């Protein structure tokens, strides 16, 4: 199958920050990359659909670009009500595989 | 008074075959003349030659054959001409071309084109071929020397070297009465002057009988009688028999040994007045030429001089394919990029490496149609294996196998409109020669040391058709279960589509009015050249580009290796 | 394109033996059928023998014997006549000749190709 | 639009495992698909497997005859059978949906804490 | 049974040849370029009777109306067939060549006549032998050869050359049988090439004929006194049988042909010369014959099962789950498209149909044991219906409950169909050019290079919308075409390749094609049920055309 | 190509009617026809896409149905601000073909 | 989203006619493709060829080498040729753009009168 690898498993970043998430993969994904966002004791809701567009609801400081095999998120001005675990699904394939984890942790 | 003093006889004693036992007890000289092995076709009639020479295993006999008292030398070789029975010398050639051919490679390179050239020309001379030398041979297309002269210019191939002792195989099967005459002139010509002729003739006549000096007669390996020819039928009228008035002399013998069985006859003539004369004699007589490159010129030489006479199978090849081209270009003629697009250039790239796959089938008749030669040359003092395998490869695999791949993609290129690229058109010339070229080289590797063209182009379509459906096009290769997709790496159509497919679909949309380059909104469209590429399971890298390419280039040597390994391994005798 | 030299003297009439080497060149000896004749003062070419390449079928004359031994070697390019007991009816120039393709020679005018002086034997 | 997840929370092991999660305001046979995720107890999720609006339903290959799900169109509720159920699968499963044309999981369920222990 | 013929003048190969043949022991002598083997066709009625010059006539009348009925002829080939006992095979010529009024009580003891005259007792419980198994070897292969021809009690024999490819062990012993059968009263007329002196003594009436000329004409004793005189004497120790072909040849034929109407032998020549059954009958015991060569080939019949169950057992196991997805169109196109490819190309394997026993038509259809309707359709009863329908029923019932196509119990009837008229069409089209040809090469590249044109017209390789309106036409004379429409409009109807997007009702963003009618129009196939048996009736109308065509080829040739 | 017919050239309905336009075509379309609506004066402006949808900006009393070679477009209760002439288009291949025109006069 | 369509509109016959519809507001090789439809002097319309946004120009089989679409990035213009012009074609033109996932001409042109008289 295409696992999905993320090599920040956790981050350690302030208020107001450039957050850079990134995920990798091992095949060819062609912008079908989605990011998810779950809240500690909640349930995964849809960030950016297809590694491009952004979904509604949420603000515009979140934009993912990247094209091939990888794919980056980015955080314009990090604040206090970011905080959580986001996740990369594929779905490419029928063996829809999600990433790791990066757990953002203000100090 | 005469022409020689004395000649070099071969004599042999207790000669026994086995391979089970083809031969008993066989023994006898034979005196420099015109002598004959006559027999049923059942015996050893044709399997003594065989063994008298160097024809047969050294396993298998346990006999002796000694020249003057002696074994046989290392100049036998140039010393010995074998002539086959059936046909040997080409049709496409003339017969100074025939006869020059063979000159050059039995003959020392010491020799220059002055004591050669007056060679061959003492040679046509002798054989009465000075109208015929400056005139093709000619096959079963074209006309030019009949079969009165085929067997005088196969034997001249032989009287190159001055051999002593030469050899025939039936030299009157397959001729009239006016022509065995005419052949037979020749040898008694040759054999007054100081050769030992044996050969083997099969039912001849009463003008042919006379002519023989000696004769052994065979019968399923049992010696029935060896001695004079004059004395054979004086010898049978005092045993038993007695022929009959107007009676051919060598029918009757024939007639003996089936009823007017082998085990009186043979008890009969070890105790007579020709079997105590033989003894006495047997036992008081018995107690590489040129370089490697004169080789790859002649031999690659003769058979490009025979692919350019043979208009019915270059050129129609040329013909197959341009006719082909234009019906190919004329039917894909504006390759639109809509939603049909993607199915046409597949299918377009799909045929051109099934039909470059499935022409190789022509191929497979190199090696074996011309088993005989190959088999009869080597181990007669003309090559190796390496040579004759070097020679009929670059004269046979380059321009057949290279012309009708440049001409396929030179046409349809410009017509269809693939890829308006310099380096995209050289990419899929070069993909379509190492196809064909990968495909022949796999004909060579089966169809080696066989001679039946029924199986190993049985085999060869069998084994065509499952590479056919592991191209990519009639089943998709990710949905192959994994027990089973690993046979995907052993074919040679996939390796030709997936660098064909690789150099089209690249920087091609397929959705008129919707970019997708970057952001392709609502899937399951493939709105690009990219997204049919990874359906399929092709790496965009450029790597694996040429990863087909590379592959391609080792199933060539190794096919080429097996086919070579075939024919080095293969049973000369 | 081969020449023949001569190399064996010949002074001596009812000898005991006398043997005669007539070499050549040194391009293709082994491919050629050496020989020799017989020129008597007041007659013209008289064949003696000519042996075979590769020592096999020879010819002599029909007249004289065995006391006659041709032998041609194929190292150094020499050939070999030499005599057992000569008769005095031997005082003749002998000659060298090299021929190609074996066609017999039935003792008479044959006429080889390269020829040679030929030494004087009395 | 709307998915509320149900069913036992505390199973034996080598047994079954039943789940239910029910739709209310879309039908079940409409359009979307449905799908069961399950996230391990940590920080680690599964796509377990989905069914189509009409019956096709695809599983995982990791799950090699341990998934079933089964639909019901009149209360319009989907459920998903486990059977020989270990102690490693503690997860807590959720039960999304799956547009085809955007193709991600836009709504989820509650989900459900499965405790398998004895 | 007093044979003779006057000045016969052929042409297109004879010039000058009279004389009268003795009801004994005749033998034609000469050369292979000259006229000996065209003797005995224009002899009979076997060959060109237009290009003929001359009188025959048999004993003061000339040719009867029964003629074909009371005299024989055999070929130096084969008349007979090896997977046949030479019990039945015998039986088989007297089952069509005699009346119905003949009881079996009288039948079989003609049968047993000839067993029992031709000496083939122990041979009658054995069969006779083909390339593979194993009957009699090639001095039983003449008897049956004869001894079919010997169903009536005939009067005029003929042979053409009943010693070649024979050996000197059994050709006294096969020529004997010919004057033990020669006292009764059968003018057998053979023509002997290069006999022997065993042969020569025998011999009632020689007829020396060299380059369409007369050489001698008279008895076999006398043929070496005539040659005495005319200036030419035979050595001792000399077959005088091809002593004389020595002559004509040259140790010549302007002054062997004038020598020979000035001897003795010439004026005492010249003194005294001047169906039965039904159309039921003929179907049944040709269908019977060609089923029993059927069964009894473990190398043509059992091979073809094998080689259609490993390849519908390897099909099912690399199509095996035909899920619904995107690549669920290319893996149903594709296992579709090879069906008819593979069913198409495997007729060429039915083009040794009636390229190999050309020689039994012929021979069968000039000595009168039926017609050209009742072979035709004798031979397509019991060859292209369970050697073409097997294959075609055996490959459906595989791959169906493997592959996963269209669990219905009408649309595998609708694939069987399909295959089978798929494989009936294809075979009927390689009959249309094998019937009437004798050699296989010919006519086994064009259908190589015809189905290779036919494949790229078929729906996969080209799109058939996008080709040009002077070229689209060419689709229409296919094959494949009609069996991949009908294959692809019975599995693609009311199936979702979209996975969680219903858009049988609502398509959003189109470029998508995922249903099961979004993939017909853009093929170019209706959505009618009319559509689907459009297919069955274009391929239902090129068998009856092919089949036509193949039978005038079989009625239009040259059987002389 | 798939050229597209209209039986009603000209219509006569009231205020208030239930207005039935039927378009149907020569080859099949599978829910591919798009209706415009020409106003005497101005250009096309598209009204059901797909003839299934509805577009935004215009009234709920628009609504297409139809399948496989024919469409119908109903106007339930018919104004006097929905005047002029309609058109049936469809995008299947790319000669695309418009239909003819229902000009619909109140009375 | 903004188009203006401009050119003349009094041609003399067999000669040659040339458009030009400017775009305002988005970009001309960004996305969406453009299209040329001429609506007869009558209640007819007609689809003459369109231009993709990389440069795929797919004309009317209608016009038989009569119609050339040609654009420019700068000023984000396209124009239309219409060579050999006759009478009857005195249509009014449009410049309609097109999206390929919906697939129907979305925003249009003014248009522009054109009469072919002498
Ligand atoms: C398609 O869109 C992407 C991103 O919106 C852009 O990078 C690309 O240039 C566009 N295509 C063309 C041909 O400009
Ligand atoms: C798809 O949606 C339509 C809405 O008109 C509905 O009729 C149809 O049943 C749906 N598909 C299935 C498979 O139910």
């Amino acid at each position: 199958d295409i696992v999905l690898t993320q090599s920040p498993s956790s981050f350690s970043v302030s208020l107001g920050d450039r957050v850079t998430i990134s995920c990798k993969a091992s095949g060819y994904i062609l912008n079908r990359l989605a990011w998810y966002q779950q809240k500690p004791g909640n349930a995964p809701r849809l960030l950016i659909s297809g590694a491009t567009s952004l979904e509604t609801g949420f603000p515009s400081r979140f934009s993912g670009t990247g094209s091939g095999k990888d794919y980056t998120l980015s955080i314009s001005s990090l604040q206090t009500e970011d905080v959580g675990t986001y996740y990369c699904q594929q779905y490419w394939s029928t063996p829809w595989t999600f990433g790791g984890g990066t757990k953002l942790e203000i100090r | 008074l005469k022409a020689f003093t004395e000649g070099a006889v071969l004599s042999f004693h207790n000669i026994c075959y086995r391979v089970k036992e083809i031969l008993s007890n066989i023994n006898g000289i034979m005196k420099p003349g015109l002598n004959a092995i006559l027999g049923p076709t059942g015996g050893g009639k044709s399997s003594l030659l065989d063994v008298l020479a160097a024809r047969k295993d050294p396993s298998g006999l346990s006999g002796d054959v000694l020249i003057n008292g002696a074994p046989r030398p290392a100049n036998f070789k140039c010393n010995s001409g074998y002539v086959v029975q059936d046909d040997v010398v080409m049709g496409t050639l003339t017969v100074r071309e025939n006869l020059q051919f063979s000159a050059a490679l039995r003959l020392a390179t010491t020799m220059t084109n002055h004591e050669k050239n007056e060679r061959i020309n003492r040679v046509i001379q002798e054989l009465g071929l000075d109208k015929v030398a400056d005139s093709k041979v000619g096959t079963q297309f074209i006309r030019g020397v009949s079969g009165g002269e085929r067997k005088r210019t196969s034997i001249g191939m032989e009287l190159i070297t001055d051999p002593s002792i030469l050899f025939l195989d039936e030299p009157t099967t397959g001729l009239d009465s006016s022509t065995a005459n005419a052949v037979l002139l020749l040898l008694k010509r040759m054999s007054k002057q100081g050769r030992t002729i044996i050969f083997s003739i099969h039912q001849p006549r009463y003008s042919i009988f006379k002519l023989f000096d000696s004769l052994t007669l065979l019968a399923s390996g049992r010696l029935m009688f060896h001695g004079p020819a004059q004395e054979a039928l004086g010898y049978f009228e005092s045993a038993g028999y007695h022929c009959e008035a107007y009676n051919n002399p060598a029918d009757f013998f024939l007639d003996i040994i089936n009823g007017d069985l082998i085990e009186k006859l043979a008890e009969i003539y070890v105790n007579s007045s020709f079997y105590k004369e033989t003894k006495a004699e047997l036992h008081q007589l018995s107690g590489y030429t040129t370089s490697f490159c004169h080789q790859l010129r002649w031999v690659s030489k003769r058979s490009f001089k025979n692919l350019l006479g043979n208009p019915q199978a270059s050129i129609a090849q040329i013909i197959v394919t341009v006719v082909l081209g234009l019906v190919i270009g004329a039917i894909y003629f504006g390759l639109k990029n809509d939603s049909t697009g993607i199915q046409n250039r597949a299918g377009v790239l799909f045929f051109l490496t099934t039909n470059q796959c499935f022409s190789s089938v022509s191929a497979v008749e190199l090696f074996v149609v011309e088993k005989k030669l190959f088999i009869h040359e080597y181990i007669s003092g003309y090559y190796r294996v390496s040579s004759y395998f070097l020679g009929k490869l670059l004269s046979d695999l380059l321009p057949m196998r290279m012309l009708p791949s440049i001409i396929f993609t030179c046409i349809v290129y410009f017509m269809l409109g693939l890829k308006p690229k310099a380096d995209a058109f050289f990419v899929m010339m070069f993909t379509l020669m190492m196809v064909a070229y990968s495909a022949s080289s796999m004909a060579l590797a089966i169809a080696a040391g066989q001679s039946v063209v029924s199986v190993a182009t049985l085999l060869m379509t069998i084994c065509f058709v499952f590479m056919m459906i592991f191209s990519g096009l009639l089943v998709n290769l990710t949905t192959i279960a994994s027990w089973l997709s690993w046979l995907q790496y052993f074919s040679i159509p996939r390796y030709g589509f997936t660098a064909l497919q690789h150099n089209e679909f690249l920087g091609q949309n397929f959705c008129p009015g919707l970019n997708a380059t970057g952001n392709n909104p609502c899937n399951y469209a493939t709105c690009t050249g990219e997204e049919y590429l990874v359906k399929q399971g092709i790496d965009l890298s450029p790597w694996g580009l040429w990863k087909n390419h590379v592959a391609l280039a080792c199933m060539i040597v190794i096919f080429l290796t097996i086919a070579y390994l075939k024919l080095l391994f293969l049973k000369k005798y | 394109q081969v020449q023949l030299q001569e190399s064996g003297g010949g002074l001596v009439q009812a000898g005991g033996s006398l043997r005669l080497s007539c070499a050549a060149s040194g391009r293709s000896f082994s491919s050629y059928t050496m020989g020799w004749f017989r020129q008597a003062p007041g007659k013209e070419r008289e064949f003696v023998a000519a042996i075979k390449w590769s020592g096999d079928i020879t010819k002599y004359v029909d007249s004289v014997k065995g006391r006659f031994t041709i032998s041609r070697d194929n190292s150094k390019n020499t050939v070999y006549l030499e005599m057992n007991s000569l008769k005095p009816e031997d005082t003749a120039v002998y000659y060298c000749g090299a021929d190609n393709t074996w066609v017999g020679y039935p003792s008479s005018r044959s006429s080889m190709d390269y020829w040679g002086q030929g030494t004087q034997v009395t | 639009v709307q998915l509320q997840e149900s069913g036992p929370g505390l199973v034996k092991p080598s047994q079954s495992l039943s789940l239910t999660c029910t739709v209310t305001g879309f039908s079940i046979t409409s359009d979307y698909a449905w799908n069961w995720i399950r996230q391990f107890p940590g920080k680690k999720l599964e796509w377990m497997g989905y069914i189509n609006f009409d019956g096709g339903t695809t599983y995982n290959p990791s799950l090699r005859g341990r998934i079933s799900i089964t639909r019901d169109t009149s209360k319009n509720q989907f459920f998903l059978q486990l059977r020989s159920v270990t102690p490693e699968d503690t997860a807590t499963y959720y039960c999304a949906t799956f547009y085809g044309a955007k193709g991600t999981l836009d709504y989820w369920g509650q989900g459900t804490s499965v405790t398998v222990s004895s």
